[PDB]
């Protein structure tokens, strides 16, 4: 069970855990959150109370390095810092512990809602997308654009997700442009999961940091990037049996999450009538289908 | 964007473009089998694809064998049609290929696009023109070269005939569009008047009657006065 602490809270802020949230006031005496579960990556996430815009925030394995949280007075936010010290910083958290100002993660022992989100987000693969090296930990926020947003502007700080794109030569071999467009199998499973992805949990990793991304920070381009993702394997007619059913697990639990009144600016229609109802996969997708038409009906 | 009423005289700049029409792809008759159940026979069709500014019509004959065993035909059509279309601009020297191509129904953007990816400075453009083009087959001597094909063929046209010795481009596609137009509408009626007077003849190397400028006139009046009756009776008014 390992420790974030903050030195301090001076401005008024919700702090976000993962799926959970608490609102902290203006230099209230707050210095962090324990009993953070080991073995998943983690986001801690921030609103400030005087500007509702900006969500951000840090994906970080505490596996990795000794972390916390300080608010800059200059850049105006939260940061996460790395503590090479692990005794300064073991004095630190016992001293806040033993002090109780630091709030719990708030875990039920039944509750694998965690796990489902992250199962194939990996923090090495979370840095190649988010490319920041000199630190063990990655920003994301709710302004930041994609590689692929760019190309349609400072690349440093971009999300480099994996271009997808239907109407490419990578999408399409020469020869058989109505078969690979109507049929995407070969660019699923040779170009994307053989050539770049190397496997499906590389896959399934990238698709859920898109999803969560969109989903904390409402960051758009990760928003469209998740979509693709889906639309690339259902618009498959050819996909291993396996990754349909993990695929359906997957979608089932983001669905479950996404908090009821954002499903109008967080789910695409055409992509999920596509994928539910016209697409080689409209019955491959059972739990996910189930969830979609009880949840959100109006969507389809 | 969308070609239309506000951007009609782009059609006869000096940037290269072709219209393309796929209507006349997929043709079938439909007929009762000896069961009592119905069924297709195709016939052969073609892609018309035409330089607004020059008349130069590329029609491209598709023979009914190349259906033989394909499903979901209508649309394979359009995919069929972007692949030629495709295959005629990499045919044309480099100064002779399109900037533009204009498809006359929207169905056909996503497969010329595919189709048309080594060509990213080619601009593929829908049209919100309800263009006659499907008329084509009205033209006697368009529908005998289709008809009498046994392997798939590509005819040159000048679709204007020698009209640009005498008018503009603009001016010749609009005379083009009324006479497609009134074949559309009534084809027995705007074919009587192309052919009433014997004294005026269709020349070998040409699709339409050898007109004078008086004549053009008349004959004109007489297919727009045929175009207008004909909406009076479609919708009662």
């Amino acid at each position: 069970m390992n420790t974030v602490p903050f030195t301090s809270a001076p401005i008024e802020v919700t702090i976000g855990i993962d799926q959970y949230s608490f609102n902290v006031k203006e230099n209230q005496p707050f210095h962090g959150i324990k009993d953070i579960p080991i073995g998943h990556v983690h986001v801690i996430h921030f609103q400030h109370a005087d500007n509702s815009s900006m969500r951000y925030g840090y994906w970080f394995d505490c596996r990795m390095g000794n972390f916390y949280i300080q608010y800059d007075p200059k850049d105006g936010l939260y940061k996460m810092m790395e503590e090479r010290d692990g005794a300064k910083f073991e004095n630190i958290v016992h001293n806040f512990k033993e002090r109780q100002m630091m709030v719990s993660y708030p875990k039920i022992d039944e509750d694998d809602t965690w796990y489902n989100l992250t199962e194939f987000v990996q923090m090495d693969k979370i840095r190649k997308i988010v490319r920041k090296d000199e630190n063990q930990f990655s920003y994301v926020d709710s302004s930041m654009t994609t590689v692929q947003e760019n190309e349609l502007s400072d690349p440093a700080h971009s999300l480099n997700y994996t271009v997808i794109n239907f109407k490419s030569r990578e999408a399409i071999r020469p020869g058989h442009e109505m078969e690979d467009f109507l049929d995407k199998s070969y660019y699923l499973n040779t170009v994307m999961l053989q050539g770049i992805f190397k496997n499906s949990s590389n896959y399934f990793g990238e698709l859920q940091f898109a999803f969560l991304n969109a989903m904390f920070f409402g960051n758009y381009g990760s928003s469209l990037q998740w979509h693709a993702m889906i639309e690339l394997i259902c618009s498959s007619a050819t996909v291993p049996k396996h990754m349909l059913d993990k695929l359906d697990e997957i979608l089932y639990y983001q669905i479950k999450t996404l908090p009821e009144q954002y499903s109008d600016i967080l789910l695409n229609e055409r992509v999920w009538n596509i994928c539910l109802y016209s697409s080689f996969q409209k019955n491959s997708l059972h739990n996910t289908e189930k969830i979609m038409e009880n949840k959100y009906p109006e969507l389809l | 964007g969308a070609m239309n009423s506000s951007n009609y005289a782009e059609l006869f700049n000096n940037d290269i473009k072709l219209f393309v029409d796929d209507t006349n792809v997929y043709r079938v008759t439909v007929h009762k089998t000896f069961e009592g159940n119905v069924a297709t026979k195709a016939i052969n069709g073609c892609i018309f694809t035409l330089n607004p500014k020059t008349g130069h019509l590329f029609l491209k004959i598709i023979h009914t064998s190349v259906w033989a065993g394909q499903k979901r035909l209508s649309q394979l059509a359009k995919w069929k049609t972007a692949e030629e279309v495709s295959a005629l601009v990499r045919s044309l020297p480099k100064e002779e290929q399109p900037k533009q191509i204009i498809v006359t129904r929207k169905a056909m953007l996503d497969p010329l696009e595919v189709h048309m990816l080594d060509f990213p400075n080619i601009a593929i453009r829908p049209t919100e023109l309800r263009l006659p083009f499907s008329a084509a087959m009205s033209i006697d001597k368009l529908s005998d070269v289709v008809m009498k094909a046994t392997e798939p063929q590509m005819v040159l046209f000048n679709i204007y005939d020698d009209w640009l010795d005498r008018i503009s481009s603009y001016t010749a596609f609009s005379r083009l569009t009324l006479l497609l137009r009134a074949l559309k509408t009534n084809e027995e009626s705007a074919k009587m008047i192309l052919l009433s007077d014997p004294t005026i003849t269709i020349k070998s190397y040409h699709l339409w009657p050898s007109f004078t400028d008086e004549q053009w006139i008349t004959i004109e009046s007489q297919m727009r006065d045929l175009i207008l009756t004909e909406y009076g009776r479609k919708y009662n008014v």
